[PDB]
């Protein structure tokens, strides 16, 4: 069954790709709707080792983990609830396939355009049967404000 | 600078340095002040473990830092570094061109027994064979087993930095595991031939892995990060730079000249005609 | 071999190293076996003294050399070595590469006011000249006293490291001529300007000529000969060393990436069709 | 001396030196003698050649090495080597301690694309694998394929100096199979 609630003010992302804009814009934006605490819990880039990027909370300064598996990144972080899936049109169809499988992602983001029918069917009928929510394809995201935004939507 | 001192715009910074606040009232090392760190008599270990370590390191461990620098000091001007040093001072250079051109040969071959010999030893141990099993192992491989062996110092004879160091490790030093391991490595080794006795570059590695993880302060994912990111190679180059200093100064105070090499130690090999 | 074993062939020899006897069943330093080494109970400042000035240096001074490798210690990154070190670290060399990147910029500009500011001081001191005239003396031609003044510790508000070696000196440390001119010549700068106090960079030097000349072991011309060959260089590489390689662990610790220096602060000012 | 001059001891000698004879009339390079390198015209190229392969290169093979020495240059002072070097002649060392400083870090991150994307496509080329499965191959390990890709030269937009090195090696170049896989 798919939820209702895909949002919240506890809701923490897993973000697929070296992002680092999209990731700051959502830690700015969960800054200025009062939140406590940052909506990017990891990253995952499989072309690097396990590091920390360092980011921006209003003035002060956080470390936000770039993982290189997504196990260790489902590992680490299991309250984390949401997957941004910022890969290319050739890779985001293995990286959403291999996001399904685990079962504290509710719901997934996928923001690349151009993915092929075929590929994005499967997704669908993956989803269905995993009961989860994919935000679907050549997406900017969606922004619910006051909780959550997904990467780069809304803008600056 | 005005618009950063009335906090109106952000920038992100580089160097994200873990070590020495130099900014304020006081000079902070890892997270003690400079009248802290000489007020608690910590000596040059004591400031090793708090620049290298960030860490408050016992008082034994400090002294067995300390100890290992006084024996990584000079070992003769034959020795490759030293050799470097001294035809760098003999030049006419200055003291860190000098300093520098021998410490740019500790590498693998001269000075890396330090470090290779404890990530072979605790490859050894962390994998769970038996000393007796160990030995037979880099018996079938080649590569002999790196920090056993000396040249003249065998056994009825000790090395005496050796053992000045292994007997502060048998007193100062609770629980002790991979030294032992080493010891019966030893052991075995002795029966084949008189002169297999530990280093001093071996005994340094292994007890220097005892005094990581067997100490307080370190789990083992810092203890063996800090055996994986270089920090032994640093114990011999912190220890031989007080000798290479020496050495330069000793070249200097001789007043000695050039170097030239002589050319019945050479013997040119060359194509006939390229 | 065989004829020099029977010694019947006669070789001129290089390398005449007045340092570290190698050969025989003991490492001997200056005159002294490593055995008596630990046991007479000298740290890092007594083999200093023995590998540098092949001299046992009474204990107050093998401690004020192990203070001063004490504070000339890391001094935060911003500073041009550890800058350098940094730099080389995130590159991704090695312990020795990036150590020695940051050690080759210890010049005359970074790290070399403990030589500079004690050939000044012991030229005016030498000379014979009052406080009173060195410092005019020294306003007449440019060229500015080195080794006197701080950016912010002033007075009202000491360095607290040149604190602690000023209360080493002036306690376990007989007839300090030196220090008691630099003194003199701090409360006549002190008078000037509120931070024109004595650097550490400064009275380490003064107090370092004052433990050469002032002691035992060194008569003049031995003590100014260790002061002009450039054992005051040596005392900040070697402290300096230590926290330079903390910043490489810390560097490799914190895993931080290549680092590429933004173009907007560079002002590129080339010529217009070359 | 004296008993090795009428020769009648034997040492034996380390440093075996296959490269320039410094000893007698002529400065010796490989095999060849000094006057003869300015006599044949080779440039620095020639002399690349002579003491670092110790043979006696084509001529288009020693202006194709000058090319790269002309290319690799200077790549303005925001890298990390020429960085280290600034920094170095800004605290007034001297020319070596400056160059010194700034060589110190040509490692694998800065200045290590030369070695490591020339094994890299040479294990791949005589490992007998056509390049569009290389590509994919270095897709499911991580560990991108070092030698390729710029931040802001593309294509319609070339980088100019990898077309200089590109149409010298497509001119004065017999029969070159690993650049025309990489340009696959
Ligand atoms: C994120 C986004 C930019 C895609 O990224 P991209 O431009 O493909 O860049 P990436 O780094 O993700 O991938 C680049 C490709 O080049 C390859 N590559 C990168 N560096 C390389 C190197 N050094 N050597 C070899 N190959 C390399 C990568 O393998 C990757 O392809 P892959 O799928 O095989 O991994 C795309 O989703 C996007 O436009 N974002 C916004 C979403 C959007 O707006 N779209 C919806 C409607 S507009």
């Amino acid at each position: 069954g798919k939820s209702t609630t895909l949002f919240s003010r506890h809701t923490k992302a897993i973000v697929w790709g070296m992002q680092t804009r999209a990731v700051q814009g959502m830690l700015d934006f969960d800054y200025v709707c009062s939140r406590d605490e940052p909506s990017v819990a990891a990253m995952v880039y499989p072309f690097t080792g396990d590091h920390k990027q360092k980011f921006y909370w209003g003035h002060k300064e956080i470390l936000i983990p770039v993982f290189k598996n997504m196990a260790d990144a489902m590992r680490k972080h299991p309250e984390v609830d949401v997957l941004i899936n910022f890969a290319s049109l050739r890779s985001a169809y293995d990286s959403t396939m291999e996001t399904m499988n685990y079962a504290q992602i509710r719901t997934i983001a996928i923001i690349a355009e151009g993915i092929p029918e075929a590929l994005t069917r499967k997704l669908i009928k993956k989803a269905d049967q995993k009961g989860v929510t994919i935000i679907g394809p050549a997406t900017v995201g969606g922004i619910k404000p006051g909780c959550f935004k997904i990467g780069n939507t809304g803008g600056m | 600078s005005w618009a950063r001192e009335l906090g109106l715009i952000r920038k992100p910074a580089s160097f994200m340095t873990s070590i020495c606040d130099e900014r304020g009232q006081e000079l902070i090392y890892a997270g003690m002040p400079i009248t802290e760190v000489f007020k608690e008599e910590m000596g040059i270990g004591g400031v090793l473990g708090l620049l290298w370590f960030q860490k408050r390191l016992p008082k034994y461990s400090c002294q067995f830092i300390e100890m290992c620098l006084m024996v990584t000091a000079d070992h003769g001007p034959a020795v490759s570094g030293a050799h470097n040093t001294i035809i760098c001072a003999r030049a006419g250079k200055d003291l860190v061109s000098s300093l520098t051109s021998g410490l740019l040969t500790i590498g693998d071959r001269f000075g890396g027994a330090l470090d290779a010999a404890a990530k072979m030893f605790s490859k050894a141990f962390d994998s769970g064979i038996i000393p007796m099993e160990f030995v037979n192992k880099m018996k079938k491989e080649g590569k002999l087993i790196m920090g056993i062996g000396h040249r003249v110092k065998s056994i009825n004879n000790p090395d005496m930095r050796v053992q000045i160091l292994k007997d502060y490790v048998r007193q100062h030093f609770p629980a002790t595991p991979l030294l032992d391991y080493a010891l019966e490595v030893e052991k075995i080794t002795t029966s084949k031939k008189p002169n297999l006795i530990l280093n001093v570059d071996g005994l340094i590695g292994v007890a220097f892995v005892d005094m990581l993880r067997n100490c307080g302060s370190f789990t083992r994912e810092e203890a063996d990060e800090y055996i994986d990111i270089g920090a032994l190679n640093g114990i011999f180059v912190l220890g031989r730079s007080m000798g290479f200093i020496g050495h330069y100064l000793d070249q200097k105070r001789l007043k000695q000249g050039l170097y030239r090499h002589p050319w019945d130690d050479i013997s040119y090999v060359l194509p006939e005609h390229m």
